[PDB]
């Protein structure tokens, strides 16, 4: 069944889970032409498929090459995002293949499970929780492979970084759920917040800054802050 | 014009023979149907004054045998049986025909009703459909469960309908999955047409029975397998001339022949506005669509 609140704590058990985000699968900027009519130009996308326990993100690139001579491309990204998917199943050794494949929009469950036939005991599941996954293009490094790749390519990150050497994966996905609300709630003063202080890097191998356990609830508390006026000055309460 | 006769009427009744119907009362001498068209499959079905709980009935072809109805008080139904014994049976409807105990069947010369709603319905392959062997007839309920249903418990009194599934295997092509859920031409016309029923006749005759079931009986797997059918002629872009012509006749007899009261229950929503005015062949069904209009238009 759908994926809740009441159901939460599931996401963090022993069987292998992914989301599966199709919001950055096609990108476009709307333009007028020379003739003064409306036309699309495609930027490179990416699916966002994420193990939430181990914080794996299998990054796959979508070149915009891929929409070339296609039309209904926003029902095509849909089918596209469900082949990639499976292609990314089949590759995965048997016991690194997951039981539930939840997805974050309900469009996206008929074009998985007829992707996924083969695989009768893999669930395909909708979620009822508004997840921020499409603010991770609001992550710079995510972004910056996106828009530099030339050719199809799956990237693989971790997108906890090394939390989980001092948090469980419950907090860790409250932790990334919290900054990725808050970069698609206000990106600038969610930035602001994260590099403010010049001295907190974020590693070669890293996504978001080195912060110690007492720098990361001062940063939570910030986050937290903003959500809740960006919700005021949008509501005026 | 063939006669199925009846031994007695001992419990109150009402007999439905193909779109009519009588009642009878407990114990009314009672002695049978005559005047019954040759050429067509017949269905005579029952519902009983005390337990409108189950109809029942019996799918016949008086080009098969000789049949007539015998009320079992054990069993508590009005049975279909076969009388091997033709002069007897002669001698038996004579009588009866000679001391007017019968009902006419009651066709109107102008209407071809029936016909069209049972122009590829065929016995041999309702037999098919209702396995039991032994008898030229087929009996059929409003309980009775359909194989795909069973799927999702008795075998042997199932209705052996095809298969549909459009989220499927057989359904979707590995490479084509978009293509083949989307537009279902490769699944109507390779794998169910040239595959399984072999011809497009065969196909109606299964649909015209499905609605027939759905709607004399109630059944409910029966109403499915019908929407089914439907919907996978609807949802290909290709899709012979001849049979969208024949379709939107067969579909026309069928919504015209339901009685209003039951549409409620017996039409899906959301089958006949998709394929009315979202499907390749939204524009395919004139008849059809223009009686939905005038007859459903609440539905739409
Ligand atoms: C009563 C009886 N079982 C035997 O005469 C019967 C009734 C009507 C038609 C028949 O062939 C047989």
């Amino acid at each position: 069944g759908a994926m809740n609140s009441s159901n939460y704590a599931e996401l963090f058990n022993n069987d292998i889970k992914l989301f599966v985000d199709d919001t950055n699968v096609y990108r476009v900027t709307v333009h007028k032409t020379f003739e003064g009519n409306v036309a699309t130009k495609a930027i490179n996308g990416c699916i966002f498929t994420l193990n939430p326990k181990t914080g794996h993100l299998f990054l796959k690139i979508i070149h915009t090459s891929v929409w070339a001579g296609q039309k209904r491309l926003s029902q095509l990204a849909k089918w596209k995002t469900a082949e990639e998917v499976s292609a990314l199943v089949r590759s995965l050794p048997k016991e690194e293949q997951p039981k539930q494949i939840i997805v974050t929009r309900k469009a996206m469950l008929d074009p998985l499970e007829v992707h996924m036939l083969d695989f009768p005991n893999i669930a395909i599941r909708p979620t009822e929780l508004r997840l921020p996954f499409s603010a991770a293009m609001s992550i710079d490094k995510l972004s910056d492979v996106v828009m530099k790749a030339t050719e199809p390519q799956m990237v693989l990150f971790n997108i906890y970084d090394d939390w989980l050497d001092r948090i469980s994966s419950y907090t860790a996905f409250s932790r990334l759920t919290l900054l990725l609300r808050a970069l698609k709630t206000n990106e600038e003063s969610a930035k602001m917040i994260l590099l403010s202080d010049p001295t907190i890097t974020i590693k070669s191998y890293h996504l978001w800054p080195s912060f110690t356990d007492e720098q990361w609830i001062t940063i939570e508390s910030q986050m937290r802050d903003l959500i809740l006026t960006e919700y005021g000055r949008k509501y005026n309460v | 014009m063939n006669t199925v006769p009846f031994t007695s009427a001992p419990i109150e009744v009402t007999i439905g023979i193909d779109q009519y119907s009588f009642n009878v009362k407990e114990n009314q001498p009672f002695h049978g149907i005559k005047d019954i068209p040759i050429g067509h499959v017949h269905v005579i079905h029952f519902q009983h004054a005390d337990n409108s709980s189950m109809r029942y009935g019996y799918w016949f072809d008086c080009r098969m045998g000789n049949f007539y109805i015998q009320y079992d008080p054990k069993d508590g139904l009005y049975k279909m049986m076969e009388e091997r014994d033709g002069a007897k049976f002669e001698n038996i409807v004579h009588n009866f025909k000679e001391r007017q105990m019968m009902v006419s069947y009651p066709k109107i010369d102008e209407d071809d009703t029936w016909y069209n709603l049972t122009e590829f319905v065929q016995m041999d392959k309702i037999r098919k459909i209702v396995r039991k062997d032994e008898n030229q007839f087929s009996y059929v309920d409003s309980s009775m469960t359909t194989v795909q249903e069973n799927e999702l418990s008795d075998p042997a009194h199932s209705l052996n309908y095809t298969v549909i599934n459009f989220k499927s295997r057989e359904a979707i092509r590995p490479g084509h999955e978009m293509e083949d859920f989307l537009d279902k031409s490769y699944y109507l016309n390779t794998v169910m047409l040239q595959g399984i029923f072999k011809n497009s006749s065969n196909y109606f005759g299964e649909l015209q029975f499905a609605f027939l079931n759905a709607m004399f009986f109630g059944n409910y797997g029966s109403s499915l397998q019908w929407h089914a059918m439907i919907e996978l002629i609807c949802s290909s872009a290709t899709v012979p001339k001849h049979m969208l012509d024949k379709l939107d006749e067969i579909l026309y007899y069928q919504i015209k022949t339901l009685p209003e009261q039951y549409s409620d229950i017996l039409l899906n929503e959301r089958v006949w506005n998709i394929c009315l005015y979202s499907s390749f062949q939204k524009n395919s069904l004139h008849n059809t669509e223009k009686i939905m209009e005038n007859k459903y238009p609440e539905l739409l």
